[PDB]
């Protein structure tokens, strides 16, 4: 056969595991037949042109459908009463009931209600018509055809790079500090000064207007004399109406701090000055390393020349520029990881400081757009660590790593995963234990007995950067302190006003219950990275398989021998750790959730109280709050939260689904695929057709992977019905 | 408010693009 | 050589047999001599009686074969099964005793095929054998 | 090292590895791993002997 | 004080007081006077109100909800609710601790130690018991004298 | 098929030949071990990849290593 | 083994160290300046550095350009006293 | 012919239509010698 | 007392349930005579 072309293999295997794992390794282009590290460098670079301008088109496509079935225009006249739809329903199986429950746009026939906030968004940016929203569309479909062309270009003979090319470290990071997030910031700061601000003060400003509109009275003037202060005169009032000219400023520079008062959002000349402050911090940055020129550093020297001279690290940190720039699995490890903390962060950031007009209002939108980014950054984190793995079964070379940071970890894995372990059984024993504790004394009708920590340590922290809830009197909530009195006239008078203003996310007040599941996220995140750093770290050998690196990364097993060795690849690590990640984020979003919808209906004292026993989540939050969505439908008619019931209900059955593959293993199937294929081949009739692969049982490694699918696919369905139609059905 | 000659140009520059993924597609399995 | 007019142990019939893919790819048989009529389990299910003399029978796997052959040499006293395999030409193969004598007893003539000159502990590793054709051995 | 003394594993593939052993018997005959070591601790296999050779073992004090 | 109300003057707590006492009187109400219901019923109550009293006269501090609040930092006017505890808790775990691996140790240097793991010694095994009243003093000793730490190179490890 | 591979630690206890269920493993002569004999891997191709010989191995780390490669109908054991 | 040679740039020496101190070349362009000159100037730029902040603790909405860059010493300072360390122990 | 169209004109296509299609393909190219 | 039944006696599960109860008494005693001791007393 040739359909996995890139294994003979698989090419020459009789059964469906060709087909299969054909599927599985299309990507995985190391282990493909003679695979060079040019042709390896050269179909990444291709593939990553095409990964771009299938994002343009995504996003093109957002564009387009908001543009086309959108209410954009009548949502930016009252945004606060319209909700935004994302595209039109056309569905043949759809029935009248439910092409009436699902107009509810005003628009006339069905739709879907975005709770991405791509209205809110582009709204701040500066868009108003839909014909800004189709033009933005065009150009994103123009730039995915410009990345696919690039992608088809530079794979030709003549155009294809080349590895030195590839491996220049220091003129990609020079080009990406400077040019990719500096002066793309600055350009940025350009559009929030340009359009962004006049858009949001009530002047229309584009193509046809941006040539012959200042941006400012004084023009650049004021740049170009050194009295940049002229622009943070007059700033917008606190009466501004966002898009109209009443309570405008003229300012388009500032650091007021805070909140815009009606808006609920960062002022976007704060964001303006964000954007051009770090835009130059980048670009200086963009300018360490050493090009063409004489200027600059060399990261193989630095990293060598790092190495303390009392030698608890060894060589310190030679040999890391060869190991790093000739492992690409190391490369997408560290930026998986920091990806993933950018989005958590992203997450935590756009949520305690909204910086969108009217998105704090979106109850539902602020929910799915958290629970979204936490889950990415979940993944990101399972993935750095399975491609950490993948780097030191493949890529680690001892002998050049002789003794420094790498063979130091390697060197004290016990260590490390011994005291990884003791961690997550100390923090596992004691919150488990406080919150039965608290269960059986809340059941026994004695709360008074509950063990409720205060985190007064976060509660000071909120008091130092400027809550006076907490009676602390520590850095800015001290009216005496030099922390206070050093920003006094720059950002904190909008700054603790929007601290202790309890009409915001900013700081919520926490208190015991905020401390318990504080501590199961601590325990999620610990027993987590135990798990992949033991993959990580075990995958080369252990004592049982000390020979693993020969066997690579994601063989099934070792055989019966030795006691067993089910589960002892790193492959098998990174499926247990995604149970747990899952089950970490799923803590994670079920507490912001909990937290934000109590605040939001006022009943803030239901989670100071029910917080602190399981019982009260299962009760307060999960069944008091799946009332809506299981209503969606019923026996006395439906509502447009029929189709979250309906993918709730999808959820728990995908989920279910995977439980088969993870509890029942292959040679159960594999002997009743036999009895299946001698039914087919002796019934009459039906022996007129044949296969022309052999009908097997799924692969042990194949089949963890395909229940591990099920299972992320239940959880995520489940827990995304639940967030978004709880959230629609109570506000 | 989106007209159909609109509509028109995006399904067109939409087609560029599919002959273009094509071409990249074709010049990958390679 | 392999003898096709050998009878067969008297079996009733079982679904366990061979199907299409004996006459398409591979038919392995197994050929055996027993002093008496006794009774014995076939690898793919029931019970069968042996002939006294030669017993010839068709199986569709060589593990089936060898596990009968197991069975005799362990529950019974017989060990001069040999084990042959059919391809749809005509083109019977010899297998078990492959030289004559069963492999758990040296003998002279073999050749080592895949001894390594050295312990496990010395394979090279994935870095060392990357966009090479150098073998982890 | 001789016949009835405490040698430790120096083989890195071992269960045994940096761990100590009696030895049980030392082959002259010029096998590859002539010394055979007896251990209290068995391994997963269930064994708690193995041959080693003269360079993998080290006496102890 | 610290960043709550002190619970003896806190109309949340006397509030949960004052409910818990009315749940137990409503369930009093049912049965005869001097009956085993009645008196444990009377009895309930009494507990339930020196608790209160009791909690209240502590010290502790009690939110919004009502329930007393630990403030663990370290704070020596709380020093009961979490640092006292902790340390009876590290005495009797080191106790344990400490006991356990003397014993595992002695059954080391037997005839059959897998026979003294699963059938104890119980003399030498209460001798072990007694002897971990001191154990802070007795593991430094051990610490100090090498006979606690393994050296790297005697301790079986897997190849990298 | 998959790649079984024999190494100097082999002792010639020959359990590894005796606990193959095909016949993938036999006994040849060997100077290195005091029985004089060595595992070797001449039918390969026969290999199901059970590591039964891997199970039936008494030295510390394995003489015996099967490595699991391309799947055929012999190595699947389908009998179909 | 394969792997394609790792490019590097221009005139990239060998900074690896176990000596006491690394080996000036550490310090690119100011390898050839004394250890007294690094002493002064960390001293000056440490100096000039804290006043530059003091002038600029309670930010206004018109601070000082000269006062900003001068801030920048402090943080400057931390290098060349390393600077300073090195060069004393490398024979300068 | 209007916009309204495009939606029923394509959704059958997308859904029933280029799925088809794209299995037999698929199909014919994973089974082929 | 017979020796044999004597090490049967030490055998571990016998010990763990009888420590374990005892303990377990302990604590409930404690508990019976000093109840609802959620701090100490200071
Ligand atoms: C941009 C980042 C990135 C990149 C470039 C790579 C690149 C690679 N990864 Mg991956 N990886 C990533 C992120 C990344 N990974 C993350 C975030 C994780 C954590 C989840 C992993 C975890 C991971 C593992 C554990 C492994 C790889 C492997 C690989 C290599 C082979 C890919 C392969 O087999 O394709 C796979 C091809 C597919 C088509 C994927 C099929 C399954 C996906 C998940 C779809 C399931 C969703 C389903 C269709 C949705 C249904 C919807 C419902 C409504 C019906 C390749 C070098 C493998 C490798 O070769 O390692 C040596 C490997 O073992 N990666
Ligand atoms: C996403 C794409 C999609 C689309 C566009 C449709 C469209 C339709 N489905 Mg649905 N369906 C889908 C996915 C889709 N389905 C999936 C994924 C499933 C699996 C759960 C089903 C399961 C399903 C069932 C069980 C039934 C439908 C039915 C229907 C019909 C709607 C009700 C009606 O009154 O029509 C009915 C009126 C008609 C006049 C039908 C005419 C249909 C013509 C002949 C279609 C032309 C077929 C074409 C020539 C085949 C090309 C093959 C090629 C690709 C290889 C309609 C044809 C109902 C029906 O009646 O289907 C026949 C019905 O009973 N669908
Ligand atoms: C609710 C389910 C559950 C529970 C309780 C645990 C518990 C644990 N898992 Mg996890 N795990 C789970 C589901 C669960 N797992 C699932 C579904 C998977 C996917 C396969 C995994 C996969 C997994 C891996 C891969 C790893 C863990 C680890 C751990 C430990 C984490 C540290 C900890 O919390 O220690 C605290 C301990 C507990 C919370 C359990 C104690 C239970 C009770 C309260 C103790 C008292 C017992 C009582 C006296 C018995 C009386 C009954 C008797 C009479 C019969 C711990 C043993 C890690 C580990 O072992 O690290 C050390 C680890 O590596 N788990
Ligand atoms: C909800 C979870 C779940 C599901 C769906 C199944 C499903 C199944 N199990 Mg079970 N199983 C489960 C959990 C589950 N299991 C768990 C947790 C375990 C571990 C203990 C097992 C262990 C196990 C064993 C050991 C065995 C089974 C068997 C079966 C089969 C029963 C008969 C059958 O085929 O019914 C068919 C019906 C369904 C699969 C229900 C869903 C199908 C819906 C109604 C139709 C959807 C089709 C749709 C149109 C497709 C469109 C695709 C595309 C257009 C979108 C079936 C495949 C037995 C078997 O296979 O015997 C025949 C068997 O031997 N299971
Ligand atoms: C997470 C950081 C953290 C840590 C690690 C600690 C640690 C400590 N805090 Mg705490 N604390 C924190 C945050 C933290 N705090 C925060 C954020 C706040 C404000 C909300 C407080 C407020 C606070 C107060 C008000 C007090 C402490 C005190 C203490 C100390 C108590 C024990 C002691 O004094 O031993 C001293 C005893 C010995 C060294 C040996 C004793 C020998 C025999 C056995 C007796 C301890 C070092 C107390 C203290 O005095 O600290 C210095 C104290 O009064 N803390
Ligand atoms: C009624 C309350 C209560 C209960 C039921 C438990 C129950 C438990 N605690 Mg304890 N604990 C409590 C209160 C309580 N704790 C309090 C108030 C504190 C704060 C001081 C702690 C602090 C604490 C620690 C620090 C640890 C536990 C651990 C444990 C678990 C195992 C203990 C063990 O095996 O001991 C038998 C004793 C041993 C096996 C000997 C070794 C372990 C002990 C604890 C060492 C003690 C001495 C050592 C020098 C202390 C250094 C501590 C430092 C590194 C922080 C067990 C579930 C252990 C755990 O979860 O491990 C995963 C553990 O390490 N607890
Ligand atoms: C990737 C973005 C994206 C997404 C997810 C959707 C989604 C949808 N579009 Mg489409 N659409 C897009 C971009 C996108 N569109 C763009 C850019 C245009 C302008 C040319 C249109 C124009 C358009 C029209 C006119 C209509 C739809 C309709 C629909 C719906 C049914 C599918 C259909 O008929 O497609 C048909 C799509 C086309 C004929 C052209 C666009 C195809 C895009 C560019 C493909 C991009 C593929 C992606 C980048 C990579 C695939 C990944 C791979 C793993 C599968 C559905 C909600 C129909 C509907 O019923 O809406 C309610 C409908 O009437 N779309
Ligand atoms: C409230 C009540 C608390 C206040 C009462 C204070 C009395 C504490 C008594 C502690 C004690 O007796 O330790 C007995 C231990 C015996 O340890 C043993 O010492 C042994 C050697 S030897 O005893 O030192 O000869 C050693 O082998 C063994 O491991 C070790 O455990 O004595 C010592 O080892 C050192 C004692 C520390 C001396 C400084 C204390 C100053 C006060
Ligand atoms: C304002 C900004 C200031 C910078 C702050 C950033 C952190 C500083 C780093 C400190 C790390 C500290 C640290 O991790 O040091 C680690 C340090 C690393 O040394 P190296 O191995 O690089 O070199 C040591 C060799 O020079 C000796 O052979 O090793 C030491 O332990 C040596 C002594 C450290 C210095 C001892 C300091 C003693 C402090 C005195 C007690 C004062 C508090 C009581 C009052
Ligand atoms: C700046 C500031 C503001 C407010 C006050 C505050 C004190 C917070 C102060 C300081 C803040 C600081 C210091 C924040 C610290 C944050 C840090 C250190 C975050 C780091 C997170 C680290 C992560 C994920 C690491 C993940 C690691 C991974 C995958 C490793 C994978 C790997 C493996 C397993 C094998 C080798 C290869 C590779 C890729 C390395
Ligand atoms: C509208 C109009 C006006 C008047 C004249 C005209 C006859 C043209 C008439 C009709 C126009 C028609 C019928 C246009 C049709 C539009 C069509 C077919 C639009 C579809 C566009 C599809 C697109 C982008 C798909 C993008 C897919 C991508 C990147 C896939 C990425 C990739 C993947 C998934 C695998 C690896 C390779 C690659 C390329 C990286």
């Amino acid at each position: 056969t040739k359909f996995p072309k890139f294994s003979q293999a698989l090419a020459q295997d009789p059964a469906t595991r060709r087909i299969w794992y054909g599927l599985a390794t299309a990507h995985d282009f190391e282990s493909h037949d003679g695979m060079t590290e040019e042709n390896l460098y050269q179909k990444i670079f291709a593939s990553h042109f095409g990964h771009l301008a299938i994002i343009f088109l995504w996003t093109s496509g957002n564009l387009f459908h908001v543009a086309w079935q959108g209410n954009f225009e009548q949502w930016v006249l009252n945004p606060l009463k319209v909700k935004p739809v994302a595209h039109a329903i056309w569905d043949p199986h759809f029935g009248q009931p439910a092409v009436k429950a699902f107009t509810k746009g005003g628009v006339f026939y069905p739709v879907n209600i975005a709770t991405s906030g791509v209205y809110h968004w582009w709204y701040t940016i500066g868009m108003r018509t839909n014909n800004d929203l189709y033009a933005g569309s065009l150009f994103l479909l123009f730039l995915s055809g410009v990345f696919l062309f690039a992608g088809w270009l530079h794979l030709q003979p003549k155009f294809r790079p080349g590895l030195s090319w590839f491996k220049n470290n220091e003129s990609r990071l020079n080009h990406h500090l400077s040019g990719l997030f500096g002066f793309s910031s600055l350009a940025w700061a350009g559009h929030l000064i340009h359009i962004a601000i006049p858009e949001a003060r009530g002047q229309h400003v584009g193509w046809d207007n941006f040539t012959k509109t200042l941006p400012h009275p004084a023009g650049l003037t004021p740049f170009f004399t050194g009295n940049w202060s002229l622009y943070a005169d007059n700033p917008d009032t606190a009466n501004h109406i966002f898009g109209t000219s009443e309570g405008s400023g003229s300012a388009i520079l500032t650091f007021l701090g805070g909140f815009h008062p009606q808006t609920q959002a960062l002022w976007l000349t704060d964001i303006a000055h964000h954007h051009l402050a770090i835009g130059v911090v980048f670009i200086f940055a963009g300018h360490m390393y050493r090009t063409n020129w004489g200027i600059g550093h060399s990261l193989k020297e630095i990293l060598d020349a790092h190495r303390p001279p009392g030698g608890r690290l060894g060589a310190g940190h030679k040999g890391l520029f060869e190991t790093i720039t000739n492992s690409l699995h190391f490369q997408l490890g560290l930026a998986l990881a920091s990806i993933g903390v950018i989005t958590s962060l992203v997450a935590q950031h756009m949520y305690a400081l909204p910086a969108y007009a009217f998105i704090a209002k979106d109850y539902t939108t602020q929910a799915a757009l958290y629970t979204h980014h936490q889950y990415i950054a979940g993944f990101l984190m399972v993935g750095a660590f399975a491609h950490g793995a993948i780097f030191f079964v493949r890529d680690y070379d001892p002998e050049q790593n002789k003794n420094n940071v790498l063979a130091r970890m390697l060197e004290h894995k016990e260590a490390i995963i011994s005291h990884l372990s003791w961690v997550s059984l100390f923090l596992g024993f004691h919150t488990l234990g406080l919150y039965i504790h608290n269960d059986v004394v809340v059941a026994f009708g004695t709360p008074e007995k509950q063990i409720l920590v205060e985190p007064v340590f976060a509660q000071w922290i909120q008091a130092s950067s400027g809550k006076a809830l907490y009676g602390f009197d520590v850095l800015l909530s001290s009216s005496n302190s030099v922390a206070t009195n050093a920003s006094n006239n720059i950002w904190l008078p909008g700054w603790l006003d929007a601290i202790n203003s309890g009409k915001n996310s900013l700081f919520l007040p926490i208190g015991p219950g905020d401390f318990l599941v504080h501590h199961a996220i601590a325990l999620g995140l610990h027993t987590t990275a135990l798990i992949l750093v033991k993959g990580a770290l075990d995958a080369r050998g252990s004592k049982l398989m000390p020979d693993k690196k020969d066997f690579g990364y994601s063989f099934p097993c070792d055989g019966p021998g030795r006691g067993g060795t089910c589960d002892i690849s790193a492959w098998d690590a990174f499926y247990l750790s995604m149970f747990w990640m899952l089950n970490t984020i799923g803590w994670v979003t079920f507490y912001w959730h909990w937290k934000h919808v109590t605040i939001w209906q006022g009943n803030a004292g239901q989670f100071n109280e029910s917080s602190t026993y399981i019982m009260g989540w299962l009760r307060d939050y999960l069944w008091l709050n799946s009332s809506p969505l299981i209503n969606g439908y019923n026996p006395f008619g439906m509502n447009s939260l029929a189709v979250w019931a309906w993918m709730f209900l999808f959820g728990h059955l995908i989920w279910a689904t995977g439980f088969m593959f993870l509890i029942s293993w292959r040679g159960y199937w594999q002997e009743l695929i036999e009895t299946l294929a001698w039914a087919h081949e002796r019934t009459p009739l039906a022996n007129l057709v044949r296969w022309k692969d052999k009908p097997v049982a799924l692969s042990i490694v194949q089949a963890r992977l395909v229940g591990l699918i099920h299972f992320t696919v239940g959880y995520v369905f489940t827990y995304a019905a639940f967030v978004i139609a709880s959230t629609t059905g109570k506000f | 408010m989106i007209s159909d000659t609109q509509i028109f140009v995006a399904l067109i520059l939409a087609l560029v693009s599919l002959v273009l993924a094509i071409r990249l597609g074709t010049a990958l399995y390679q | 050589t392999l003898n096709l007019q050998i009878p067969s142990p008297t079996f009733e019939g079982s679904t366990g047999g061979w199907l299409r893919a004996a006459e398409v790819e591979e038919k392995y048989a197994i050929t055996w001599t027993s002093g008496k009529e006794q009774v014995f389990e076939m690898p793919t299910g029931g019970a069968a009686i042996m002939r006294k003399g030669e017993n010839l029978l068709y199986l569709a796997r060589k593990e089936q074969c060898l596990a009968l052959g197991t069975q005799l040499k362990t529950g019974f006293k017989i060990t001069d099964y040999k084990i042959y395999r059919i391809f749809p030409s005509g083109e019977v193969q010899y297998l078990h005793p492959k030289d004559g004598v069963f492999p758990e007893k040296v003998n002279a003539g073999r050749i080592g095929v895949g001894n390594v000159s050295h312990s496990i502990g010395k394979n090279l590793n994935p870095s060392q054998i990357k966009f090479t054709n150098k073998s982890f051995n | 090292v001789k016949r009835g003394s405490q040698v430790r594993i120096l083989r890195k593939e071992s269960y045994w590895y940096q761990d100590v052993g009696t030895v049980a018997t030392i082959d002259t005959s010029g096998i590859r791993y002539p010394v055979v070591v007896r251990f209290e601790k068995v391994s997963y296999s269930g064994v708690n002997t193995n041959n080693f050779s003269l360079d993998e073992v080290v006496e102890v004090v | 004080v610290a960043g709550l109300t002190p619970c003896k003057d806190s109309k949340d707590f006397q509030r949960r007081l004052d409910g818990s006492v009315k749940k137990l009187k409503t369930r009093l109400a049912k049965y005869e006077k001097g009956t085993p219901p009645a008196l444990a019923l009377e009895k309930q109550i009494e507990r339930t109100q020196a608790r209160f009293e009791r909690y209240g006269k502590a010290g502790l501090l009690c939110g919004t909800d009502g329930l007393p609040h630990l403030i663990t930092d370290g704070r020596w006017s709380h020093s009961g609710e979490f640092v006292i505890p902790g340390l009876f808790f590290l005495y009797i775990a080191g106790w344990i601790g400490w006991v356990g691996r003397s014993y595992v140790l002695f059954a080391r240097e037997s005839d059959k130690p897998t026979e003294k793991e699963i059938i104890l010694d119980v003399p030498a095994a209460l001798s072990f018991v007694s002897t971990g009243f001191i154990w802070p003093v007795s593991a430094f000793k051990e610490f100090t004298s090498g006979n606690l730490i393994a050296d790297e190179s005697e301790i079986t490890v897997s190849p990298r | 098929s998959h790649a079984v591979k024999v190494y100097d630690t082999c002792i010639g206890c020959t359990q590894c030949v005796r606990a193959c269920p095909c016949d993938v493993l036999e006994m040849v002569s060997w100077d290195g071990c005091k029985a004089g004999q060595i595992a070797s891997a001449p039918r390969t191709e026969d290999c199901i990849g059970c590591k039964r010989c891997e199970t039936a191995c008494p030295t510390d780390f394995l003489s015996v290593r099967v490595y699991l490669g391309g799947e055929t109908t012999r190595s699947m054991g389908l009998a179909y | 083994a394969g792997y394609s040679p790792v490019p590097s740039p221009d005139n990239t020496k060998e900074t690896y160290w176990e000596t006491k101190a690394p080996s000036s070349q550490v310090l690119g362009i100011g390898k050839d300046v004394s250890s007294g000159n690094y002493i002064v100037a960390s001293v000056v730029a440490a100096v000039v550095g804290a006043a530059c902040t003091g002038q600029c603790i309670p930010l206004t909405v018109s601070p000082n350009p000269v006062f900003i860059l001068g801030s920048f010493l402090l943080p400057y300072s931390w290098a060349l006293h390393v600077a300073a360390w090195i060069q004393r122990n490398n024979g300068k | 012919m209007t916009a309204a169209y495009l939606p029923s004109i394509l959704v059958p296509l997308i859904g029933l239509i280029f799925p088809g299609f794209v299995m037999g393909f698929a199909f014919i190219y994973i089974e082929q010698e | 007392m017979d020796s044999n039944f004597l090490k049967y006696l030490s055998t571990a599960p016998v010990l763990l349930t009888v420590w374990l109860s005892f303990t377990a008494g302990l604590v409930i005693e404690a508990n019976r005579f000093f109840p609802d001791m959620l701090y100490f007393p200071m």
